């Protein structure tokens, strides 16, 4: 009864749990009901990138600025050196 | 600076100070790596001879942890204008390699694309120095900061009794007594995104300080991000 209303959206898998349903989730749809996309352009959130974004055939991304590399995820922003650019200064 | 704040240790890390023949600090710059200074064109025909000076938070008290550096070689626009100030912008590569420490860190040059719907687009920026406390006040003994809202181009250019080029733009408050002044010229005008701080624009001219109707103007760094790249990779 739970999925009798079939809650789950863009070929998802309802599936009810103890006392509620659930969703499984297709490749690039997540929320309760697979009803957002986990997909971001620049435009949302920066497309998740730590500094510069930018689109490459609809798809992001990520750089960062001299003395950074990009952490594996393809998003992070890693200073290699010291003391990095644009970092207040500790100790 | 007039109004805002004193900056805390290491907080305006990015910030140079050209200063004179007598130690004076006349200028403002941002420190752009070990070797390389962004400053105002026009500050290059202040001085007969000038260093930068770095790591320096209070002019009057030699607390140390500061250094003097020699400018090996200027980097003007060619296209400067000594009348309007158009193409406000140079870059000095030092002859001694800076050595970032507390209070002395280099601030991120941004992508120009991404800068301008990033970081241009925020509703406020970060303009530091050693400058007035008052249009008709004296520079002040500690690095100071402030906060000051982007302005839009349009609103900008009808307050100005002189041209505002697309080299240019305005930052701050139109009646708030808050704004840039003099000394604080050359000096950074930083953006914040995520908690990075990416050079945005150079502290040019205005008409006084912090009077009403009337902004600070910058130059839009992001018109000569290109032309900054360039000048730093020389000798
Ligand atoms: N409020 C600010 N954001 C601001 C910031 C830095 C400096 C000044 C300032 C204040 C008073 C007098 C002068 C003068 C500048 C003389 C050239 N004036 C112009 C005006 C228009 N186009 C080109 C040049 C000075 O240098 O002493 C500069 C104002
Ligand atoms: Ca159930
Ligand atoms: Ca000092």
């Amino acid at each position: 009864d739970q999925c009798e209303t079939s809650p789950c959206q863009n070929q998802g898998k309802c599936k009810d749990g103890l006392g509620e349903y659930t969703c499984t989730c297709l490749e690039g749809f997540e929320g309760k009901n697979c009803e957002l996309f986990t997909r971001k352009l620049c435009s949302l959130d920066n497309g998740d990138c730590d500094q510069f974004c930018h689109e490459e055939q609809n798809s992001v991304v990520c750089s960062c600025a001299r003395g950074y590399t990009l952490a594996d995820n393809g998003k992070a922003c890693i200073p290699t050196g010291p003391y990095p650019c644009g970092k207040q200064t500790l100790e | 600076i007039v109004g805002g704040q004193e900056c805390k240790d290491g907080e305006c890390p990015w910030q140079a100070l050209l200063i004179n023949e007598e130690n004076e600090g006349f200028c403002g710059g941002t420190i752009l790596s070990e070797f390389y200074i962004l400053t105002a064109a026009h500050c290059l025909y202040q001085a007969k001879r000038f260093k930068v000076r770095v790591g320096d938070r209070n002019t009057e008290q030699e607390e140390g942890g500061e250094a003097v550096h020699e400018v090996e070689v200027v980097i003007k626009h060619n296209r400067f204008t000594k009348e309007t100030y158009d193409f406000d912008i140079a870059v000095l590569r030092l002859k001694t390699p800076i050595t970032f420490r507390m209070n002395v860190a280099p601030a991120c040059l941004p992508e120009r694309d991404w800068a301008e719907s990033t970081l241009m687009t925020q509703k406020t920026g970060i303009v530091s120095g050693f400058g007035r406390t008052h249009e008709k006040g004296r520079q002040s003994t500690r690095l100071k900061m402030l906060e000051v809202p982007y302005v839009d181009r349009n609103s900008c250019k009808l307050s100005s009794s002189f041209i505002i080029t697309q080299n240019m733009f305005c930052a701050g408050y139109d009646t708030k007594q808050e704004d840039a002044c003099q000394g604080d010229s050359g000096g950074p005008h930083v953006t914040r995104f995520k908690d990075t701080y990416f050079v945005t624009g150079i502290v040019s001219w205005g008409e006084g300080c912090a009077r009403k109707g009337k902004y600070g103007i910058y130059t839009k760094v992001t018109a000569f991000l290109k032309w900054i790249d360039r000048s730093m990779k020389t000798r």
